[PDB]
């Protein structure tokens, strides 16, 4: 069509300049002292997220630091090296920019784009429920996001409030591919958050990318709600009720809405939205949808519904407390031969 | 309710996947 051919050119581009920046990565973009540590924005098994001021220019970054003999020890490698070679290449409003990589003797370092408004999990916690307009907001900008991810045949595999920034415009920011994968067909693996996977991943069947539109379904649910549709006091129950096509709708939800998660939560392939044959159009063209404009979405044009609260740059007031643990670097290259692509 | 069954699973913090 006319929209519709626009669309189809813009995701050639876009697969065109994502498949040359994968094939030749940029590494080695910057080093470890052009950077002042000014806080812990977050930890994990085998690293840490950090608050950096370049020390040239005065800008903020958010700096994540891995440690290379952890990554082993923990079956890492390849999902580090995946993670770094895909945020390098891909391009889109909605997905954290890589500013600089670099690794030295005991860390590798991924200098990303700050994004000061924190964790959308913060905020729905604190403020409860978000209303469906404002929930609509932050679906549409995960719509189109996962359809510019899946037009380069990546899985997400991760959606959840916690991998959700918040910026100074109020957009979203999704910034963890520790678990995407580049996926013509199917594959395999059992990985994500239990409250968000999908049956089939559950049941143990190979899976595609309507897994992504399983998790929107999930992440609609629990944005309108405050909880999410699946949960129990230990995973295995969570999976018990996720496999079964049962789901209960707080009595506030829209006829509209409750039709679109009926579609989404479907544990039916065959049947479930994203995965029919016009694809992404049943949820964009869905009625739930029919205030959204599309195009201004992506443009970034439309007035956010919650701007958070930023004291000026460094501001870390929407990120937890860590305790501040010491950078070393060893004297001595750690694991060189498994990092070499970084 | 739902609310406090929500309250009761003690998974109302931040999740890490599995
Ligand atoms: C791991 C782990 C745990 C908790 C977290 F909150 C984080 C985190 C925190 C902030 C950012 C950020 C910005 N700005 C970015 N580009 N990636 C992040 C990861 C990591």
């Amino acid at each position: 069509g006319s929209e519709q051919e626009s669309v189809k050119e813009f995701l050639a581009k876009a697969k065109e300049e994502f498949l040359k920046k994968w094939e030749s990565p940029s590494q080695n973009t910057a080093q470890l002292d052009h950077f002042d540590r000014i806080k812990t924005l977050g930890t994990g098994s085998f690293g840490r997220v950090m608050l950096v001021k370049h020390k040239e220019t005065g800008n903020h970054y958010a700096m994540k630091i891995l440690d290379k003999q952890k990554v082993v020890k923990l079956k890492q490698i390849e999902h580090t090296l995946n993670e770094k070679r895909i945020l390098q290449a891909v391009n889109f409003p909605f997905l954290v920019k890589l500013e600089f990589s670099f690794k030295d003797n005991s860390n590798l370092y991924m200098v990303m784009e700050y994004v000061p408004g924190g964790e959308m999990f913060s905020h729905l916690r604190r403020i409860g429920r978000f209303s469906e307009p404002h929930a609509r907001f932050y679906a549409a900008q995960i719509v189109l996001t996962f359809e510019y991810l899946h037009s380069l045949d990546l899985i997400y595999r991760d959606l959840k409030p916690e991998n959700l920034l918040i910026d100074q415009q109020g957009y979203i920011q999704v910034t963890d591919f520790g678990f995407a994968k580049r996926v013509k067909g199917r594959t395999w693996t059992l990985c994500g958050t239990p409250e968000y996977l999908a049956p089939e991943i559950i049941l143990s069947k190979g899976y595609n990318k309507a897994v992504d539109w399983w998790a929107l379904g999930v992440l609609i649910y629990e944005m309108a709600a405050g909880y999410p549709p699946f949960f129990a006091d230990q995973p295995i129950q969570i999976y018990e009720k996720i496999v079964s096509g049962k789901v209960r709708f707080p009595s506030h939800f829209s006829s509209d809405l409750k039709d679109l998660l009926r579609n989404l939560l479907q544990v039916d392939l065959t049947k479930r939205f994203g995965n029919l044959k016009n694809g992404v159009n049943d949820i964009k063209n869905h009625k739930w949808f029919a205030t959204t404009d599309w195009i201004a979405i992506y443009q970034r044009k439309v007035e956010a519904p919650f701007i958070p609260k930023f004291k000026g740059p460094g501001d870390t007031s929407n990120f937890d407390d860590y305790e501040e643990e010491e950078i070393r670097v060893s004297i001595n290259e750690k694991c060189g031969k498994e990092f070499t692509e970084f | 309710t739902t609310y406090a069954d929500f309250i009761a699973s003690g998974r109302t913090g931040r999740r890490n996947a599995i």
